[PDB]
């Protein structure tokens, strides 16, 4: 995965292939091993979900969290689409209804 | 001849000396105008044209999203913040989610989470308004010139003699138009686009190369994103949350989704709606009537000075009969005498030779000077049995014809139709301006309402006995001292005198 | 139907002679209904002289 | 993960640790490699979610599916609870209201 | 002495020879019964006891789930099936979901998905019904035996002489009870639990070791899982979907969740509800009145044959005054003469020595033979100023007392209270059976309604003048020929003669 | 109040003499209201002989 | 961080840099390792938040506490302001309204 | 000349022998006072001055906090305590928070937590009261001395001859003032600051170098910290919790926050409020009228003894006309004759030479002895056409003038204005003390109310015919025995006799 | 307007002669309205002697 810093904050460009594996990079504090448990991760495409995932102490189990590193809080970003067809999942099935007349 | 095969056909006859005459045109019918010395005209309204329509609002059924971002803060930190919040193209929602040691911070309290994403309208539909000054009507005018009556000239490319047919565009800017029919002459038309379908509660909806008409109170009720009424490449949308669905909640993020194509919902909702057609940016409407006033001053005949036909006349087929009791006759002429008047008579017996009916087409004539030519005419046979005779000498041909019904029945039907027409012509019927046209107006409408029965009832149109009957009725009404018996009798007498003074 | 239209057209062709015959037959009945029958008789025999 | 067969159907007892990894077992047809992408998987406890996940052709990529094997359709089962405290998540927040009187 | 400190206190006096007497007991008041030769009794109703209540319905506020399973079939396969559908302990729901190549099968259409899971009720609340045969009332009976009047004996362990107090359990099975007061004698009681609080529109709700009463027209309206009362280890439930919230169907599964504890919702809904208490399986209600009839045949006095007290009487404190104008006197006796009768008189002046009032406690006596003993008595002083004298000889003590109000006012208030009481005693007041008790019944109730005023009005209870007044009134009413003046006068005369024949 | 209860109790103690005095004073008035005043006079002077 | 004692109570002057790290000092009982998990900690400035954080047994996990030492209860204090501009956050957004007239 | 360009201008004329005269001054108008032998004066009220205003209350819109501290105790420990609670500058709040083993102590219950912090007011606004003894009015007095009338002297620095203009400060301490006009003489003024704008329900609000006026019932309704006016460096505040927001609930602490600047809220709330101006600590109000009484005893003319002008008079421009029908004439004099009286007459024709109108400026004179000097005068021309003639001999100049309206209209308008003025002068109009001034008072006000019409109506002010008319009217009213005809006639006669006795 | 003000000013200048003329013309009419017309005639001819 690509690791960059824009304005004193770390961005991790993770593609589809790196799904469910940890990665180690370097920060101003030192080495950082960060695990990624992204479930809705997709291929690379303009639709990009980005969310900060926070640092925590190893003496706690993750709860309702799919990203965690231990140097600081790290911002993760990844595309969300299907078979690189430039199309989102859009499976909402709301089926909004309109008045007849 | 454009008015032959029409279900909703009327008959309008004006005064002999009366140049002006008013008519009403329906979008699904036709009007036939006849006179004593003027050729028969046929008016029809083809399409209502709407152009240069302004745009009021556009909705977006199918949309896309991209660049979803979220930010979460747990208690004792305040509300979450994101730089994309200040941007008009990014929509976000706030919420409160439960946090704990498993999410990063210790204090157990609900935190503030915000989530926004871009909004791009991939497909949209539009709504336009219709103003009275934008409407433009199209009326075709045909002339009964004993044309062949063949339906081979559908479009306006050719096979349309410019002296036999014409098109007129009535606009709200200039309602006065001057029509040139070539050798026949020129007429004047003043049409007032009033009492039509209301266009203050209708919106013209364009969607997926299709078009509909909707109600204004319903157009604003629709629940979809909408913009302000201006032309901009990218406009500040409003109420876009209705197309972006957010999940329940999550301790660290929120994944939004976009709805699918809402084309099916709109197609289902517009099932009981009216439809139309469009070309480029113009729209076509098939509903709406019109009121017009025609001035026939320079209109004359074409073959009034021609001679008689000394050739051979023959029937081309069995004469047909229309729904309005009118008979079309298709003749074939042999010989080379040039344009000559067609001698045709309608009587009760072959030896009588007395005109018993009238002709819908005035001055039937042959158009070309060819050896074997063809022509057509339209007449109205009298109720009962009759004989149509064509030609003179020992070569004249005869044909039997029959027509059911009763003269009183047709008279009453025509009187009721004329009364309905005069009731439709509520405004712009009379003139209260300069004096001298008020008596003309009352005479004109009493004629247009009672002449159909006057011609059918009072004998053989001798024009001499009817005057004596009117005089004796006036005298009988005069020598009467009782009330309510002299006024009505004198009025009826004057009415009959005037109706006999006009053309029969 | 078959004969009413014929006599109606005949009356409308020459109404003067028809009215003369009607006013002649009106004064040749002993009762009102008898006068009505006599004038309808003239109305019916009007088309065919024979 | 444990692999058993009760009545000519294969059950895969997968615990929390084996989350996001594939597993190979044996069937009457031969070897079967089956991948598991369970996102709401929990620890071992009586609350057990079980659902059949179907066989599919290799060319067609999975879509909105978190379990797939290629010998036959395989029934997966796994617990769903928090920190082995014998307690379900029960995070519905319906807050049903009753009439006053 | 249990009836002294009660706000709602009545006074019932029966005929001298009349053994039976009817009374009404309220759950917040007391009744004092006195006679000429019988000792004063005090009846009170403590608690309404409900036991052996049947169960009607049980609800489950907090529940758990386990073993969630689902099965989905896409088109051209039919309805989904699961083996756990036939089991009553597993609840499932059906639905239709869109399918495609991404979900496993080829055809592009929507399928049928079903999802069920077990249901186990961890905590529940219960609803019971209340039948008239289950109710049991408790009435305490006290006897004015010149007791010390100390409130040190609250429970029923000791310090309660069995000849001075008693408890009675009135049940719907046997309404006839025989009460033994030891040396005083025995009485009979027949109580009819009627005209109480309606128990046909009330349900007894038990929840979390707490109890309430609810309406039947709301208990069935609650939207929660329920099951009737059937003795079993595993019960079948109905309408449990209201506690299990199903997540929106996924591509091929459905994850159900269970709601949390609904205790807060029930506590909020039951805010405006009535509460009660319970012991074991029995419940206690503090609302409901009772009607009773007492037979006093074998009841006698205890110290009628005793001698007088030749010792020293002294006041222990200033005599108090209650809300009903009654005076309690607490005496201390010095000397050793054994149980002796207490000589006490009430007069208007120290030299008059004439009994002007009555005593609420009959035959005041000392209970022990100790040197320095104590006792208490309760009397009713006459309106105005009065002197209470205790003892004889040169050692008798005197005390002044004053009481406001008017005799006519008290008489009218007591008459109105007796009229209200007789109106409450609608049924079971008279007997229409064998003859001979009808006159007894009319005399008994006219006495119970008018004796309070008869004693207060007609002079000093000479028993000789009143008979003469009645005789003269009967004579005056007899020698009168006018209507509506002899019947009423004779009736009033007979009423006065009968009221004088009874005890005054 | 202070005197009404006393005279009321006195009347209720010996009603015979009170009724005798009342019927004596009843027949010593010229008008009905005068008789009422005379008997209320006797009612008031009844407690204290003096 | 600075550790002082004024009147038999320990004050820990912690600046912004020491945020999220433990510190060991000495007390009359012995060495004390105390952890600080202050999230809203700021720079040094007159606006100073001060709160006692209590001693607890190591066999229990913290429930709602961001400061914990094991010798005694220790009073922590730290500034709360932005970028050392001598200005508090004052982000209340109450927007109190007054009557017109 | 300060009263020329004023929209609201009045005219007051007193009795010939009447020294005292009452007037009313409005803050937006002017008053002109004229007499027979006294020079015309012009009074105006410039500004209301408020000084030495006391302070009532001060609010604090923007505040800061510092040194936030908290203390928590869990159950079985009692209430929390902090040393800063007893200090008035520290505000704390108490609460109950859930505790457990995670918070330090064992027992599972909720505890008591207290949290306080300092309070320092960085910015504040103040409220002052206004007392009648603090107000001070300023009135400018001008004298028509045939001044040049140039508006080049706006301020009070120079170009103001001290004998032609003056300023007077009317205070509530000493309402009696003596004005010295130099050579003209001295006058006395007694002004009563009554019936002005109420200052018992108004507060003077100072905020951010701006000032407003507010209602007392609204000033106390505001929900903000406040403190009364006490000279000190540190003030005690009340109800400061309205500016400090505490968080929900935390087990070990509570973080308070302070609100931002509330200047916008106050500016929005004070939208519909009145404004004013201030200099240093004094305030200026532009609303409020005044009543005054002038004593003109030592006031005389300046050029009464001068001679006539034997030079050349010329117009400097076309004479202007004001809204009150008054004509200003600007003359230029050539020659060196010293101060001389200006011979000017107003007539109807050049040969008539009869005074038909009056002069607003008495004794027009030239001020300097220069060769070519200038002067100005103000006159009132008669209704209709008139001729103004200036000078004598063969060098006198004439000018035409016209004025619309009617004499009766102006008379009625002046009568209504005088009636309104006398109605405004409710109190302090008459004197009920020593006798001899009551008739003077009734004559004075009947003159001030009717002289404007008396001068306009009763002929040419001959002073001889009017007396005869009054005498004959008195005689006609005397010889009349009927009621309601002699009293009114005698009253009108006496009124006319008195109005003719006064100055015309 | 143009003439009313002139005659009004004339009346107000010398009211004695005007009242004399008015009282002279008042007694030279046969009816009340005729007297009113005669005095308004004098009122109108008053400004210009001619
Ligand atoms: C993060 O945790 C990993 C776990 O092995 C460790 O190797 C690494 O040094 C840590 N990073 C730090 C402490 O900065
Ligand atoms: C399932 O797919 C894997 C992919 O490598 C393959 O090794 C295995 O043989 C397949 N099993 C079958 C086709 O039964
Ligand atoms: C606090 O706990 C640590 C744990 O390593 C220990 O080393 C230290 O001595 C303790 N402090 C005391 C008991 O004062």
């Amino acid at each position: 995965v690509e690791v960059t810093k824009k304005g004193d904050t770390y961005y991790m460009f993770a593609d589809k292939k790196d799904a469910g594996k940890v990665v180690t990079f370097e920060t101003e504090s030192g080495p950082n091993r960060c695990s990624i448990q992204a479930m809705d991760i997709g291929h690379m495409c303009p639709a990009t979900m980005s969310y900060e995932c926070p640092v925590l102490e190893p003496q706690y189990e993750p709860e309702d969290v799919d990203c965690w590193c231990n140097s600081t809080a790290a911002w993760i970003v990844y595309g969300t689409c299907t078979h690189k067809t430039t199309g989102e999942t859009r499976r909402s099935r709301r089926s909004i209804t309109l008045p007849s007349h | 001849i454009r008015c032959i095969g029409i279900g909703n056909r009327d008959f309008i006859e004006g005064m002999s000396g009366g140049t002006w005459v008013d008519i009403v045109l329906e979008h699904g019918g036709c009007v036939t105008v006849m006179s004593n010395n003027k050729p028969t005209l046929d008016f029809e309204l083809v399409t209502t044209t709407a152009s240069n329509m302004a745009e009021v609002r556009s909705y977006c059924y199918e949309a896309n999203i991209s660049e979803m971002a979220s930010d979460s803060r747990c208690p004792t930190q305040g509300e979450a913040y994101l730089d994309k919040m200040a941007d008009s193209q990014f929509v976000c929602k706030r919420g409160y989610v439960d946090r704990g040691w498993g999410n990063g911070c210790g204090l157990f309290g609900k935190g503030s989470i915000v989530t926004c994403a871009k909004f791009t309208c991939v497909k949209k539909l539009t709504g336009k308004s219709i103003q009275p000054e934008n409407l433009e009507y199209r009326v075709l005018v045909s002339v009964h010139a004993s044309q062949h009556g063949g339906m081979i000239n559908n479009d306006t490319n050719h096979q349309h003699d410019k002296e036999n047919r014409a098109r007129i565009d009535i606009t709200a800017s200039a309602p006065r138009v001057e029509v040139e029919l070539g050798s026949f002459g020129s007429i004047s038309m003043e049409c007032e686009p009033r009492s039509g379908l209301n266009f203050g509660d209708l919106y013209y909806l364009t969607m997926n190369n299709k078009h509909w008409l909707v109600n204004r109170d319903w157009f604003h009720d629709l629940s979809l994103p909408w913009h302000t009424g201006a032309t901009s490449n990218n406009h500040h949308w409003n109420n876009k949350e209705a197309l972006v669905e957010f999940r329940e909640a999550h301790a660290k993020k929120q994944t939004a989704v976009v709805l699918g194509s809402q084309e099916g919902a709109v197609h289902a909702a517009l099932a009981g709606a009216l439809e139309a057609e469009s070309d480029g940016h113009k729209a076509t409407i098939y509903s709406g009537h019109l009121k017009c006033r025609l001035k026939l001053d320079k209109l004359r005949l074409k073959g009034m000075s021609y001679a008689l036909c000394t050739g051979a006349f023959t029937f081309a087929r069995t004469p047909s009969e229309t729904i309005h009791g009118t008979a079309t006759v298709e003749l074939q002429y042999a010989g080379e005498d040039g344009p000559c008047k067609v001698p045709i008579v309608i009587t009760s017996d072959t030896n009588s030779m007395a005109s018993t009916g009238r002709l819908i087409t005035a001055n039937p004539v042959v158009t070309e000077s060819g050896a074997n030519s063809k022509m057509m005419v339209e007449i109205d046979p009298p109720f009962g049995d009759s004989y149509i005779i064509v030609g003179t000498g020992t070569t004249k041909i005869t044909h039997h014809w029959h027509r059911a019904g009763s003269s009183i029945g047709r008279a009453f039907e025509a009187t009721m139709r004329g009364a309905k027409r005069m009731a439709v012509l509520g405004d712009t019927a009379w003139d209260f301006g300069s004096v001298g046209g008020m008596f003309n107006s009352v005479g004109k409408f009493v004629h247009q309402v009672f002449g159909s029965a006057f011609k059918a009832l009072f004998g053989g149109m001798s024009w001499f006995t009817q005057l004596l009957i009117g005089f004796l009725l006036i005298w009988m009404g005069l020598n009467a001292r009782g009330g309510t018996v002299a006024m009505s009798f004198m009025g009826i007498g004057a009415m009959l005198i005037f109706l006999a003074t006009s053309v029969s």
